[PDB]
């Protein structure tokens, strides 16, 4: 659970990551779903520690969820990702932190925009067209530099996306077993499911 | 240590290992490493065995406690989640735990890692303990959805038996055991000294060891 | 440091020399160590400064609520304080405390609370950094019933042997001596005990 | 810095027969080379047929042995005088073991006694409380000595029949009380000779339908 | 200073023969005699003890010498020359065999090692 | 282990147990710590056992050269000096720790040696783990004049004592008695106070109980003629 | 790390009438991982056998060493090297690298060709001699071997009745030890014959 | 945790045919020095029971403490305090021993080795150790510390096993203690000559001897020791 | 420069070996032979410290081809063994000691048999029908033993070492960017070019 | 250990205890801790045992090396050789030795060579564990050209005192006298100086 990648495109947030999950010496997994919708509009990816991960990741949906049904509205990408990072800022002065880093990509429907989030586990929030946890951002940021437009769509940012993977692929030494790739827009969010 | 469990097409077979170290010293040829949590699941037992029995055994109580309120069997999913919680009470405070939770519910058959770290896995196959690696092997290329009851049973027989010859500290006897939708039935504890020589003519596997 | 506390006919006289080092830098050169903490029940303080300022302080409060409600508190009542709260707190202290004082029932009583809040009743004690090289010296000179001036000599030749071979020990001789007759200050400047 | 645990040495040894069941252990308490007592008991009778030594540091060994003992008697109070069954008592000691599992009592139980159908009974422990029902098992200092020869000995292991040359297995008949304490003076005869921490005296309590009996035999003394 | 002499001290003449082994045999037989028997259960070695001067104490001379506790020797020829070749043969008896093997040489190996150290003395600088 | 070594009137002795541990194991139940360094003089090591092996042979072998070299018996301060030196050089790195005891022209004497080189004089000793328990009985028993069978009696109660109390000894005592104007007298396995007891049973197998896959006679020969 | 016990395996040897035993398992492992079934670590040269248990490196470099030595030997003396001499042999060998040790368990087993006297000795890793009577264990399970030994040994056993007393003392220590195993030699030795013995056993 | 500051040497018992022999030497010492020596380590607790205490001498004063308190608390409405209610040495040694282990429990040890020797109501004699970390034991002859390695097998040898303990008389007993202690001046630098013995009797009752001495010491020897090998002079 | 696996079959010896070389984060080469040539019919493949693993191997190289051109012979894989063993036990006790663990595949031309040795950094060594060294065991060990037989032909031990290979490439954490393969015959070695 | 030297009048005398300790176990308690490098001219020890004997056992060699070839070497002399040994391997060494000695014409000399291995000549000298306890004693008691008498009553009441506090030190107190009449070996037992 280490690559998660994303991108913002003219319409669209797109979140790459990786399928691998190792204990020891052996992949046990390569098809695990680093990922949790948060709400209709708004997806979250995630990387860290074992168990934290999943673990914070389901706090924060329940959460959203249950301020979803209390006001029956959906909180903007903004609100969410400051949500989160207050619980990681807290969290990292507790007596054992949370050692987990998302990426939050929502659709905003009132301004009609795509909004990408990079928060790492300190609480370090920051808006971006795209963004990168760990070392992925080492291999990625270079391409992503050269070829990103703000105007691309959402078939152009996957095949960015692919060049991507595939130095991810080439110049990386561990093996993350391939990417699940996820589209959040104005019709909420769907699984690339061949990449 | 070796332990595994998978799906297929009638139920999930679960495979273990019965053989306990204290460092180089073999303190046990016969240690149950399945327990059973009750009539419709089970539960493998890798890291530190206390932990699994205590927990597991816990969550036999719970999970008893839930059809009593609910007038219902609980899930696999529910079960695997109820344990991993449990642990992450825990978390960072030295428990030892890996254990695969089978089952059988609505969804059908059904198959969760769990472990002391709280990570709580679905899948069609998984091995933990020292042997793990050597399980997988024989697993990947043989494993079919399309297997028999019988052929599965053995794979995972044979599965275990791969890594008590490799792994030092795998051995003793396998226990298997078949989950149904009616319930786990168990099939037998089987010597892995008469297993290997048997497999060994029989399969003509395993060339190298003369016998 | 060195410090000590002697009984003799008529009471108990206490003894200190007054350096404070920091390594070795003397951060007060004229220290008082002999510190009140009823009319006639004083102490000899060594270890940490900090430290037995901060106890010498509360057995003050205890022994005056104590006189409020119950009279003047005997010098074995007072030892107690001391000790409860060294021994009770021992991970947390370095203290190394000689209590004395005079009742007119018990006359001159020495009472020495080492480092582990151990209390050792004796008729006279020796503590701190430089009493380890007077221990023969006090041993043979000193005897029990002794006068006021050959008390005060007995103190003032020992203390001065400390501050010889001492260097955490220095400065004046400070004496406080405890009897019927009431509470005298007496200090000894180095031109006089280091010539003897 | 301050260590609270220690190691007083000793070696026990529980088998379970088909009516019958021994807990056996030796006398001698130890810290590093000293002898501390040539007869210091560490099997006891803690009533309802049950028999237990919880080896390895003795005084949490004493505080388990003590608090279970304590256990039967409230089990008694609570549930109207009920016996206590070996299996209950096993699975009641895993809980007292595992209260204390990120403090553990630096222990290796073994428990005896007859189950609810009158067959022999031994359950095992560990210092966290993982447990299991066996029919042989050595504890302590010396047991890496003994249970390969009750290997070989009590289960017959590596034993096949004379002129099939492996082909058949020696048969696993049972062991009568007289046979199985055979075994146990001479596991611990053995043990003795190579085992600097075992000697003195060897202290045997057998578990029948009719009670607890003690027997006691001279060891080696150096 | 050092030891200059690193070149062979004797050498072959023309007509084949090591001059200085010659001349060595030579010393040997102006030597006082000495002999030796062997028979079934025992060995014999003798030699006259040529006293220099009637003052001389002639038993602080010893010609026959213990090696090992079961090998004896005996010279004809230069007697400070014998003396160090006796110190170094009950040397070598320790240091090349018995802290190796735990006990004494076989008496064939012994003068095996004698005869080495003699050929050296014949090739060495 | 437990050594000590006792003081007479026209000699010394020394005694030592007989056995010998790798950790909580016995390794062997009736070894030899008496090492003869030369025919009169006897010494008993402590410690790392290959080391008092070792240092006793290679002392020994030079005291036998110069033995030879001198035309004299040898000394037992020359036995201790050249302990002593070789011992100190290796700074405790080789674990020796010895009673020293014998007799020779200047008469009878016993010492001990520490690992780092250090000797001490004295007419009663003891070293090793058991060494407390057999010194109790010689501060106890000890007296000036004692008789070669006081000696004797002394020292091996006091090997009896660490052979009981101390779980690093055990099994046998021996002795050697070390007289002046007479031939040194090794006792082996002087005192035999823990032969093992009958077993309860034979545990001889019926020949055929062990499976066998292959057979074959092995040359040890060496290659033959014709 | 404790270059001892990486390898695994383990050495008995025993006495008895007119005759010697010694025997050993065949594993050879990384830890966990079993690599060989076939390592023998019983050697002979003449009639002298010697068993090393401990470092498998060290183990072939010993056999290789002592090869050299008693070839030597045999070449300057003219006759096969004896059980006692070899043992102080081995003993000089090991103690010469004091201060950085072979990290063996080397067991020697043979029969004096002029006596005919049945001799064994054992060695710790720098050079100390123990010479038993009944019995010498090494390797990782050598704590397990003492138990048998001591409890199944009886002296002036016939070499017929001597190879079932070692070969269950040998089979079941190593079924007590995940580092032992993986098949075991058995060297049953007279005056002049010398038979070897092929274990069947549990390979787990 | 702590460390110990001031500390007292062993303490030294025995079982006799008709009670308990106890010894503890006066010292008080602060490392390597000889700090404090009128220090009683020996303390009695009614008439059938002698509580001898070795280690921490701080920690010492406060079991002394809870031992007076023990007898205060077992006075309170008990009109048979000084008979059938009496404290018994059990009743004392299984206190102890709890507070002993509960200390050591919350990482907080009283830093002690104990002794308690007594005779019970029947006359039975009694005699247990416990220490610092609540371990428990039973022996003919018991010693804390050096005594332990020193005092125990000169002890041994007097009774060696239970059926020696009705031939040992008092007289025995107390010659085999007193002789001991003499070794232990010998051989443990932290000791000193000045001594405490009790004696504790089902017939003659408690017996408190104080102000005992080390006496007939060999060191005549001495004379003749010179050098370290080879010096003559 | 991890793995490396060896197989002896009917009438040759198959060595598969790694393809990748890793300084840092970034995986520098993904085409490296881990293996020399040390006569005609003898090949070493060798895992282990960088630097060391080279070095090693070229002077091990050096020795052979000096005693093959000094007594005109090629010298029997065995013998080849030993003296690499001798080297590396030789190395265990140096100062510096040389961190390389070989396979030694060679095909013995007096005997007519294909030999595979394997020796650790400690100088041990086993001689085997198949091989690996560190981890590459744990994973392909099982395969091996149950599939293996003395008689394969080298098209069959080809399709086992697949099958090898893709259980490694499943279960492994790393990517070692698949393996060079080459066979040790009568006729000498050669590689193959497409695996 | 408590060892001293004092010059006196005719000359001057060593003195020390006899106690040996391996943590608290007395390893040897009749030690001789007086060595005689030269007839008249001796050390006491303190510190590693093996170091400072190792260390006489060389100084002994160097002086009868010297003397063969230059006749009777001076104590300064000898403190000097002894200084060599330890100045220079002062970082393998643990001694502190005191070296006394007679000449005619220099009469008594005292030279103390602490740990570092530097020289200090002086009218006497304390040194080893014990010695601590009496600086304050020695430095009150002693006076220059003391008789014998005189000169062994202060080595014996100051050693007496050092053996009372520190526990390190024990035994019998050994005393040689070095004057132009000879060498004389005292002894002095407990129950002689413990009443002092
Ligand atoms: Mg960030
Ligand atoms: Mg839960
Ligand atoms: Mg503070
Ligand atoms: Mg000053
Ligand atoms: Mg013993
Ligand atoms: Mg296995």
């Amino acid at each position: 659970m280490d690559i998660i990648l994303g991108i913002r495109v003219q319409d669209s947030v797109i979140l790459a990551s990786s399928k691998a999950v190792t204990r020891g010496i052996s992949v046990l997994k390569d098809s695990d779903d680093k990922t949790r919708q948060l709400s209709p509009h708004t997806l979250m990816s995630f990387a860290g520690e074992a168990g934290d991960t999943v673990q914070f990741a389901e706090y924060i949906q329940a959460n959203i969820q249950l301020y979803s049904i209390r006001e029956d509205y959906e909180l903007s990408p903004q609100a969410v990702s400051s949500f989160v990072r207050q619980e990681l800022a807290k969290s990292i002065r507790s007596r054992r932190p949370y050692q987990v880093n998302v990426l939050i990509g929502g659709y905003d429907k009132k301004k009609n925009k795509p909004e990408l989030y990079q928060i790492d586990y300190l609480g370090t929030k920051v808006e971006l067209p795209y963004g990168a946890h760990g070392y992925s951002g080492f291999y990625t940021f270079s391409l992503l530099d050269h070829h990103y437009r703000p105007d691309m769509t959402t078939e152009e940012g996957l095949d960015l996306l692919k060049l991507c993977v595939q130095e991810l692929e080439k110049r990386m030494p561990m093996d993350f077993k391939g990417v699940i790739v996820k589209i959040v827009d104005k019709d909420g969010i769907r699984q690339v499911d061949d990449f | 240590t070796t332990t595994l469990a998978f799906k297929f097409q009638h139920g999930v077979i679960a495979a273990v290992d019965s053989r306990a170290s204290a460092g180089s010293y073999i303190s046990a040829l016969r240690v149950n490493k399945v327990i059973e949590i009750n009539p419709y699941l089970l539960g493998t037992m890798s890291g530190c065995a206390a932990d699994c029995q205590y927990w597991e055994t816990l969550l036999a109580k719970e999970c008893r406690l839930y059809y009593l309120r609910n007038g219902e069997r609980i899930s696999v999913s529910a079960a695997s989640k109820l344990l991993s919680n449990m642990m992450c009470q825990y978390r960072g405070m030295g428990l030892s735990m890996g254990s695969m939770i089978c089952g059988w519910d609505k969804k059908g058959p059904g198959l969760y890692y769990v472990d002391e770290h709280g990570t709580r896995l679905s899948g069609n196959m998984f091995s933990t303990g020292s042997g793990n690696t050597y399980a997988y092997g024989v697993l990947d290329s043989n494993y079919k959805w399309d297997l028999s009851v019988e052929d599965a049973l053995y794979l995972g027989k044979r599965s275990i038996l791969a890594a008590a010859h490799r792994d030092a500290y795998s051995g003793g006897s396998v226990n298997l055991y078949h989950v149904t939708e009616d319930g786990w039935i168990y099939h037998g504890n089987h010597d892995v000294g008469e297993l290997f020589w048997k497999v060994k003519e029989e399969e003509g596997s395993f060339n190298n060891v003369i016998g | 440091t060195s410090i000590m506390a002697v009984t003799f006919k008529d009471g108990v006289i206490l003894g200190a020399d007054s350096r404070t080092t920091t390594g070795a830098y003397i951060a007060n050169r004229v220290t008082d160590k002999l510190t009140r903490v009823h009319d006639k029940i004083w102490c000899c303080r060594s270890g940490s400064a900090a430290d037995t300022q901060a106890i010498a302080d509360i057995v003050q409060y205890h022994l005056e609520l104590y006189t409020s409600q119950y009279g003047t508190p005997s010098t074995e009542t007072a030892a107690s304080v001391f000790k409860e709260l060294c021994y009770e707190n021992k991970d947390n202290l370095t203290a190394g405390i000689i209590v004395a004082g005079y009742d007119d029932k018990n006359k001159g009583e020495v009472y020495t609370i080492p480092l582990g809040g151990s209390v050792h009743k004796l008729p006279y004690a020796i503590a701190g950094s430089g009493s380890t090289f007077i221990y023969g010296y006090c041993d043979k000179n000193f005897r029990e019933n002794m006068s006021k001036e050959e008390t005060v000599d007995f103190i003032k030749h020992s203390l001065s042997q400390a501050i010889k071979w001492d260097g955490s020990s220095g400065g004046v001789i400070r004496m406080v001596v405890l009897t019927a007759a009431g509470v005298e200050r007496l200090i000894f400047y180095p031109d006089e005990y280091e010539q003897l | 810095q301050f260590n609270p645990y220690g190691d007083n040495g000793g070696t026990i040894l529980g088998i379970a027969g088909e009516d019958f069941a021994v807990l056996a252990g030796d006398t001698r308490n130890i810290t590093d080379y000293s002898i501390n007592s040539r007869y210091e008991p560490k099997v006891f009778d803690c009533g309802d047929n049950i028999v237990m030594s919880a080896n390895g540091f003795a005084a949490d060994g004493d505080a388990l042995v003590k608090r279970f003992k304590n256990s039967v008697k409230w089990y008694h109070f609570d549930h109207n005088d009920k016996k206590l069954s070996i299996n209950s008592a096993a699975r009641n000691i895993q809980h007292l073991l595992y209260g204390k599992r990120f403090f553990p009592y630096y222990v290796h139980t073994i428990i005896a006694g007859l189950d609810e159908d009158g067959k022999g009974a031994v359950y095992s422990f560990d210092p966290v409380g993982s447990y299991e029902r066996e029919q042989c098992r050595a504890g302590g200092a010396a047991a890496s000595l003994i249970m390969p020869f009750l290997d070989n000995q009590v289960n017959f292991k590596n034993q096949y029949e004379p002129g099939t040359n492996g082909k058949v297995k020696k048969p696993l008949k049972y062991l009568s009380v007289e046979e199985v304490i055979k075994l146990v003076r001479d596991s611990f005869t053995s043990a003795t000779e190579r085992h600097i921490q075992v000697g003195d005296g060897l202290e045997i309590l057998i578990v029948t339908k009719d009670g607890v009996r003690k027997e006691f035999y001279e060891l080696k003394r150096d | 200073m050092t030891d200059r002499y690193s070149f062979s001290l004797t050498t072959f003449s023309p007509s084949g023969k090591l001059g200085q082994i010659d001349y060595a045999l030579t010393a040997v037989k102006q030597g006082v005699t000495s002999l030796g028997i062997k028979a079934t259960n025992g060995v014999v070695i003798a030699t006259e003890k040529k006293s220099s001067s009637p003052l001389a104490m002639s038993e602080t001379l010893s010609k026959v010498s213990l090696l090992t506790p079961d090998i004896g020797a005996v010279y004809s020829g230069m007697g400070p020359d014998y003396r160090v070749l006796v110190d170094k043969s009950r040397k070598v008896a320790h240091t090349s065999y018995k802290r190796i093997y735990g006990e004494y040489p076989p008496t064939k190996l012994l003068v095996s090692e004698v005869a080495k150290i003699m050929q050296e003395a014949t090739q060495s600088g | 282990t437990t050594i000590v070594g006792v003081k007479f009137n026209n000699g010394v002795v020394i005694a030592a147990d007989t056995r010998s541990t790798q950790g909580p194991i016995v390794a062997d139940k009736n070894c030899a710590k008496l090492h003869r360094i030369s025919p009169k003089i006897w010494c008993a090591g402590a410690g790392t056992a290959a080391d008092t092996e070792a240092v006793t042979q290679l002392i020994g072998s030079n005291i036998e050269l110069h033995s030879l070299y001198t035309s004299r018996e040898p000394r037992v301060v020359s036995a201790l000096q050249m302990l002593k030196q070789h011992l100190f050089k290796y700074q405790g790195h080789i674990g020796a720790y010895l009673i020293v005891a014998g007799v020779d022209p200047t008469g009878s004497h016993l010492f001990s040696i520490h690992a780092h080189g250090s000797t001490d004089v004295g007419y009663y000793l003891s070293l090793g783990s058991g060494s407390l328990a057999a010194m109790a009985v010689l501060e106890s028993h000890w007296k000036q004049d004692l008789t070669k069978e006081e000696a004797i009696k002394l020292a091996s109660d006091a090997i009896q004592a660490g052979i009981w109390n101390d779980l690093g000894s055990g099994s046998n005592v021996d002795v050697c008695v070390m007289e002046i104007g007479k031939d040194a007298e090794y006792l082996r396995n002087y005192l035999t106070p823990n032969v093992r007891e009958e077993k309860q049973k034979s545990y001889k197998f019926p020949r055929g109980t062990t499976a066998v896959l292959k057979e074959s006679i092995v040359n040890i020969c060496d290659i033959q003629e014709e | 790390s404790d270059p001892s016990s990486i390898n695994g395996g383990i050495v008995v040897a025993m006495t008895g009438k007119d005759c010697v035993a010694i025997a050993c398992d065949l594993r050879l492992g990384s830890q966990s991982l079993g690599v060989s079934n076939k390592f023998e670590k019983i050697f002979h040269y003449g009639h002298v056998f010697l068993g090393i248990t401990g470092l498998a490196t060290d183990v072939t470099t010993l056999n290789e060493m002592f090869r050299y030595k008693t070839n030597l030997y045999k070449l300057k003396e003219e006759r096969a090297i004896e059980p006692e001499t070899f043992t102080q042999l081995v003993s000089s060998s090991l103690y010469e690298r004091r201060f950085g040790p072979y990290f063996v368990g080397p067991v020697v087993a043979g029969i004096n060709s002029k006596s005919g006297k049945p001799f064994i000795a054992g060695f710790d890793l720098i050079g100390c001699i123990d010479e038993a009577k009944d019995f010498i264990v090494s390797g990782t399970a050598s704590d397990q071997l003492f138990g048998m030994c001591e409890s199944l040994y009886e002296p002036n056993l016939e070499p017929e009745d001597l190879f079932e007393t070692i070969s269950q003392a040998l089979l079941n220590a190593a079924d007590r030890d995940a580092l032992s195993g993986w098949g075991a030699v058995v060297y049953i030795i007279k005056k002049d014959e010398v038979v070897k013995r092929y274990l069947k056993m549990r390979q787990d | 945790t702590q460390q110990p500051i001031v500390t007292g040497t062993s303490v030294i018992s025995m079982k006799y045919d008709n009670g308990v022999i106890i010894a503890a030497d006066n010292l008080g010492s602060y490392g390597s020095l000889l700090r404090f020596n009128g220090v009683e380590r020996l303390i009695p607790v009614g008439d059938n029971t002698v509580v001898g205490i070795s280690g921490d001498i701080s920690d010492m004063q406060h079991i002394e403490r809870l031992l007076k308190d023990l007898v205060t608390e077992n006075a309170y409405d008990n009109p048979l305090a000084d008979a059938e209610e009496a404290l018994e040495p059990s009743y004392i040694f299984e206190y102890l021993a709890t507070v002993m282990y509960q200390r050591r429990s919350k990482m907080n040890p009283l830093w002690n080795a104990i002794i308690v020797a007594g005779v019970q109501s029947n006359g039975d004699q009694f005699l247990r150790y416990v220490n610092l970390l609540g371990v428990t034991y039973s022996s003919p002859t018991l010693a804390t510390g050096f005594g332990a390695h020193m005092a125990n097998p000169l002890l041994r040898k007097v009774v060696d096993r239970e059926s020696d303990i009705p031939k040992t008389t008092v007289q025995v007993a107390e010659e085999a203690i007193v002789n001991a202690m003499r070794v232990l001046y010998y051989r443990d630098a932290r000791s000193s000559r000045n001594f405490s013995l009790a004696i504790i009797d089902k017939n003659t009752g408690l017996t408190f001897k104080k102000n005992l001495q080390v006496e007939n010491m060999k060191w005549d020897f001495a004379k003749d020791i010179k050098g370290y090998g080879t010096q003559k002079i």
